[PDB]
């Protein structure tokens, strides 16, 4: 389609380290979408990580990452960021950014996201 | 309005 979400910033880190992911969105009216991050590890189902409303005024985090991860958006540059700190082996996964059309709302439910990036790999080695 | 989870 004309919509494209491109994640970047993945890599290999040691437990305890930090990493910043970014998603560049094109082909959509970015300020009208809630933006979410999801992740999938081998042999496991894709799961919710974080979401930010279209306005940026509300964020929601999975219990497993609350207090460690921070989601933000830049509506002038059409980007989303996921700052990850205090990384653990259990955070190893492909990380996906996704877009859910609509203002003033946010959801954990993956079926509701119209558009998906292709993912970036984050690998956390045991310290 | 304030944003709501759904
Ligand atoms: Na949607």
């Amino acid at each position: 389609t004309e919509v494209q979400l491109v994640e970047s910033g993945g890599g290999l880190v040691q437990a305890g380290d930090s990493l910043r992911l970014s998603c560049a969105a094109s082909g959509l009216t970015f300020s009208r979408y809630a933006m979410g991050w999801f992740r999938q590890a081998p042999g496991n189902e894709r799961e919710f990580v974080a979401v930010i409303t279209a306005s940026g005024r509300t964020t929601l985090y999975a219990d497993s990452v609350k207090g460690r991860f921070t989601i933000s958006r830049d509506n002038a540059k059409n980007t989303v960021a996921l700052q990850m700190q205090s990384l653990k082996p259990e955070d190893t996964a492909v990380y996906y950014c996704a877009a859910d059309y609509g203002t003033s709302r946010y959801t954990r439910r993956q079926s509701e996201y119209e558009y998906w990036g292709q993912g970036t790999q984050v690998t956390v080695s045991s310290a | 309005q304030a944003s709501q989870e759904y």
